[PDB]
Order: structure tokens, then sequence, then C-alpha cells
């Protein structure tokens, strides 16, 4: 169950402009079930160490996944023109190596379908580890 | 034997069941149970040591009675 | 040294799409004397970034100035190496993607690195004998400071 | 001709031959005509399967639904083993050849030593093999996913594990999970 | 009914110790303070006086249920300064801060009042 209270919140939660601190990012990590303890790197170091979404939520995302979703709003010029990996708008998921790269998360990259970043987790990494993933994006 | 060599999920669920049944009335435990004092909790490590002394009858819909032994079939 | 690339670029572009998100930035820069491209999402809130900055890129696969590898986990207290920290922009991130010109037969006479600091991409385009200590996987740290 | 050109394996170039395998394959790969020939072996019958889909699927959409993301696990393994995309490739083309030849093999569904047995198991798997053929194909395999010996292994290993798994299991309720599943998309229907 | 009894959410009863270290295992120097009947109210504090540290890499606080009432503050600090030290001198430090507030909330009131 994702409903649509961790689902807006998740496509906020993945912009590119959520930059967290290091007491917020402690709150967070409280909160991680399957968390190893392990503080990431921030991707800011200078001149405020300064986390981001997307470290946090690959932090949440299961095992090894690999995924490529597209944001529901990507610009169908891209893909062909320049900035095909880089993506202005931030729209296009690439999951790679258990870690969200790039993207924003949304119903269409979490919810189940083909695809469906949930869904490969059920399919790859098991069974109670989606179980475990669903409840800690929550 | 013409019949999967993996343990379907519902041989599982009995197995595990009807063990921790008997181990709950008084079956001897053939497992190394160190602080477990739940049934379905040794039944559990007594099959992931393939030890659980109970074999199956998979029945054709013919009637052929195939005899697996729960420590052949291959358990996730 | 552990200093993959580094160079002075020089700011010509902030937001050619335009704006899409507020506390990030693109900036569009162009080197001086390697013929190199950059874009870069900046956090233009912590570090105001405009036309025309030169700024001095540094990406490094470590910051301890003496080579030693960095095992990628938060540690502010350990000063045991001395950092490199004469600069004032410090990002970390993961080289996801290196593409060339190449063709079946040749090699790749420029290539283009991406790089995505948590999230904040990074694209350095040039010739591919200075963007050659990047491979994919790779962890890696920008290290920018403005030039008066 | 782009079904040709990408799933050739031309083996007549030297150069973009050495730019996708070490030395001693690229000469193995045209020093030898027993390597050359079943390459060709490899291609018709990719051909000849390809026809086969054309009757299967009349109307040409290609969008399938078969027991194994094989782009997804040749992911997996180019992250798990560290594949750099940018060097000569160590996987012999035609171990990629023999190596589907052989996992084509352990992919059983209607076990055989029986000639009405035998045919059904060609049938129960007919389209996964033409799919596992095209994609662990020889020529995208050295220019496309640029495995390596042992990521090959592991490939090879992982999908045979993951097909084994998706064998339907006895006693399983199919016409529960059927009416079910033809009664829930009921809920949203016209009228 | 089913109506907790208002006086249980800061009431221990009999044999809760209103505090249990247990030492975190995945990690070294970590321990896990359970403290029962409280809230944010005192987790919140501890946390932000922790996290003032230099010698303290994580501290962070959780309430698990909020029907329950009781708090978890992980804490993981630097090998040669330990988690019950740390917690030790965040409260120490937050006790000696409410004392210097006190009187001079005193001394500011006393000076308002124009005494």
């Amino acid at each position: 169950g994702i409903v649509q209270d961790t689902l807006t919140a998740v496509r906020k939660f993945t912009k590119r402009d959520v930059f967290l601190e290091r007491g917020e990012v402690m709150n967070l990590l409280m909160f991680l079930s399957t968390w190893d303890g392990k503080v990431p790197q921030p991707a800011i170091l200078k001149p405020r160490p300064l986390w981001t979404g997307k470290q946090i939520f690959s932090l949440i995302i299961p095992g090894h996944i690999n995924c490529i979703r597209t944001h529901s709003t990507h610009p169908d010029d891209e893909d062909s023109g320049p900035y095909k990996h880089i993506s202005p708008g931030d729209t296009k998921v690439v999951v790679e190596n258990g870690e969200l790269i790039m993207g924003i998360l949304c119903k269409k990259s979490l919810g189940t379908s083909a695809g469906s970043l949930v869904h490969i987790s059920y399919l790859e990494m098991g069974h109670d580890i989606t179980r475990l993933f669903y409840s800690n994006i929550q | 034997r013409i019949t999967t060599p993996y343990m379907t999920k519902y041989e599982r669920a009995r197995v595990l069941g009807t063990r921790a049944l008997q181990i709950a009335m008084c079956a001897p435990v053939m497992v190394e149970l160190e602080g477990e004092t739940d049934p379905l909790l040794i039944a559990m490590k007594e099959l992931k040591a393939r030890k659980i002394p109970i074999i199956i009858r998979r029945y054709l819909p013919d009637g052929s009675y195939e005899d697996w032994g729960v420590d052949e079939l291959i358990i996730s | 040294a552990g200093i993959l690339f580094e160079d002075i670029f020089d700011v010509k572009d902030i937001d050619p799409e335009g704006k899409k998100f507020d506390r990030v930035s693109r900036l569009h820069c162009e080197s001086e004397s390697f013929k190199m491209d950059l874009i870069l999402d900046v956090n233009i809130q912590i570090y105001p970034v405009d036309l025309g900055d030169k700024f001095r890129l540094v990406i490094a696969s470590t910051l301890y100035e003496d080579g030693t590898l960095d095992d990628g986990e938060y540690n502010p207290t350990d000063d045991r190496p001395s950092r490199a920290d004469q600069f004032e922009y410090v990002m970390y991130g993961k080289v996801y993607r290196i593409e060339g010109d190449e063709t079946s037969t040749e090699a790749a006479t420029r290539l283009s690195a991406y790089v995505s600091y948590g999230g904040l991409l990074m694209r350095l385009q040039g010739d591919a004998n200075n963007l050659h200590g990047f491979e994919v996987d790779s962890r890696v740290y920008l290290l920018m400071k403005k030039l008066a | 001709k782009a079904f040709e050109k990408k799933f050739r394996f031309d083996y007549t170039n030297e150069r973009a031959l050495r730019r996708t395998l070490q030395e001693d394959l690229v000469k193995d790969v045209l020093s030898n005509a027993h390597i050359q020939n079943e390459l060709e072996r490899e291609f018709e019958r990719m051909r000849e399967d390809r026809e086969v889909l054309r009757v299967i699927f009349p109307t040409g959409d290609s969008k399938v639904v078969l027991p194994c993301n094989l782009l997804r696990m040749i992911w997996n393994a180019q992250k798990i083993f560290h594949i750099n995309p940018r060097l000569p490739s160590d996987l012999h083309p035609i171990k990629v050849v023999e190596g589907v030849k052989e996992l084509s093999k352990k992919l059983v569904i209607v076990n055989g030593d029986d000639p009405l047995s035998r045919q059904a198991q060609e049938n129960a798997t007919l389209l996964f093999n033409i799919h596992l053929r095209s994609t662990l194909c020889s020529r995208r395999m050295a220019e496309e996913f640029r495995l390596s010996g042992e990521a090959f292994d592991w490939l090879l290993g992982e999908i045979e594990s993951k097909f084994n798994q998706a064998i339907a299991h006895p006693g399983e309720m199919v016409g529960a999970l059927a009416a079910q599943s033809l009664g829930e998309p009921a809920t949203q229907m016209t009228l | 009914m089913n109506a907790p009894p208002a006086f249980e959410s800061f009431l221990l009863f009999e044999g809760e110790k209103k505090i249990t270290i247990n030492k975190d295992t995945k990690v070294p120097n970590a321990c896990l303070f359970t403290i029962n009947k409280e809230d944010h109210t005192l987790g919140n504090i501890i946390k932000s006086q922790l996290l003032k540290d230099p010698q303290v890499l994580f501290a962070g606080y959780k309430v698990p249920h909020p029907l329950e009432h009781k708090i978890i503050i992980r804490v993981q600090t630097t090998p040669d300064y330990s988690p019950q030290e740390a917690f030790t001198n965040a409260i120490t430090d937050l006790i000696s801060e409410l004392s210097l507030l006190e009187e001079r909330f005193r001394v500011a009131i006393k000076d308002k009042q124009e005494g």
C-alpha cells in the first residue's frame, strides 16, 4: 500500500532541490529499518554539509535494483536532442545499482506496473524486502 | 519420479504446519535448538537444516503416490 | 594526488532553458586552455554564481591530497589527513556514464563524462586525453572556487 | 537489412573486431573456419526464428510476456562485474553460441525422452528460446552488452534459475486466480 | 473501556527502569537508549545537545508509536568517546543552560518590575 499521502510527498522529496541538513538527515535515518548504521557522504560537503532527497531515497531502495522509468512530465523531444542523459527538468529516472541517480519518483515509478521500481524489487530482491521497502518509504 | 524437484509453497506450508504441531505435541526436536521455544520457529530451523522427518505422497492424477523425502525437495 | 581533472572555467550561461528549480541552477561553462565544455547543477542558494564568473574546477578521486582513498562515509571529525579545503564549493558524486564519439572502427577523440552529485548532474565534455581518469561507477569529488 | 546489420556478426572487418574483442579472440575468429561457420549457423537459426515470429505475431506487436527479464539480467551482470564498455571484451563469440545452446536444454517445461514429449517441450519454450537466442546473440553480446567471460556464466546460471522459479507450482488454484483477475477489472468498465 | 488513564503517559509502572541502554551492533561505538515515559520534550533537547558535541557522529531520537510513551535515542561517537559519556554530558550541559536561563529570567523579571 502506497497511498496518495506518500506519493505526492515522494515526488517532492526526490526533486532536485531537496537538500536536507545534518539533523534532519539523522532524524530521517532513525526511521529506516533497513539501515546499516552508516551515514552517507553528503552531496554537498562545502560550504555546508547538505544531503539530498535522492540520497536518502537511494538508502531506502533495496538491494542493487536497476531501473529506468520516465517521470510523467518528460518532454518527448528530449531523448532525441542533447541533454538526453542530463535531462534539464529531472524527468528521467535511473535507479542504478540500488541507488537513485536522477529523476523524480511518482506512482509511475513506485506503483505496481511494468517497470515500477517496487515491481522490480519484488521480482529481483524478494518479497519481504519489498514489504520493508514500502514501509520505509512511508 | 516425474515431478518437480522443488518443494511447492503449499507443500512447504503443510510440512511446517504439521512439523510444528508435532513439536508442540512432544515430538523430539532433531536440530540443535538454541533459545527457541516456539514450535513454528523450530520447524523452520529443522526444515532449513534438511532434518524434518517427513516424506510426501505426490499423488499424480492417475494415482502414482510419488514419494519424495522433504530433505530431497529443493527448498527456497 | 588524486586529481582526475582540473581547469579554470568561465560561466557563459546560468539557465538557458529557464529556471526549472529554485535552489538549483544549471551553469553552462567553457574552460580556458583545455577547450572543454561543462554543464553543472549548482546549489545557488548557499553558493551563488552569476554570469561571467571565472571559477576553478577540480575533480578529484579523494580529498586527502596524499592519495589514500575515501571509504565514502561521512566522517566530519578526522583530519588525520589534511583535506583539500582551498575550495569554496565541494560536491561529491558518482560517474554514471562516459559517452564518446567513437565509431566501431576507431577510438573516441572526444568524451563526455556524466557525474551525479547526489542528484545534481554534471556533464564534463571535451577531449578524450584529459577525460581519461574517469570511469563509470567511480566516486568523485568536485571542488569549485571563484577566481578574483 | 536492419535485422542483418544488427544480428549478423560480420567477423570480416579486423578493425571492428579488435575494437570489441581481445587479440586472442580476434585472431581466433578469423584464423578459423569452424568458428565462422558456427556463427553463420547461429544467424540462420535466428533468421528462421524470425520467420516463425512473423507467423505467431502477424500484427507486428513485439511486446510479449516472458518469464525472465533478459535486458535487466544483462544489466545486473554489467553492474555486478563492473563491465567496462570502453574495453575489448574477453568473451569468445563461440562461447556465447554454445552457452545459450546448452542453456536452452536446461529450461525444461515438459521432461522428454519421448517424441511427443520432445515436441511439447519445443513448443512450450518456443517463444522464450527465440527471445533468448536473439538477445544473447553473439553479435550483441560483443558489441552491445560487452559482457565478460564470467559475467556471461553468471548470466546463464541466473537465467536458468529465474526460469525454474517461474514454472507453475502444482496445486496452484489457477481457476480462482483467473476468476478474481478477470473480475477485478470489471470494477471500472462502462455501464 | 480501552481508554488508557491519562497519567500513564508520564508515570512509570513497577519495573520499568526509566532508561535502558543497548549497544548497537551494526556499528562501533553506538548505543540505543530507550527512555520510558518521555516524549519529544526531553528527546529533542537531548538530541540537539548531542549534535553539539564534536565527538558525536550520529544523534537521533524517535517516538516509535505515539500511543506508547517512550523514546529511543541512538548515539554514535568517535572511538575515543563512549555514547554513555556523550549522553551524560548532554544532560549536564542542558541542566547548566537551564540553570543559567532561570537566573537570567529572575534578574530580567526583577528589573522589569523595576525592583
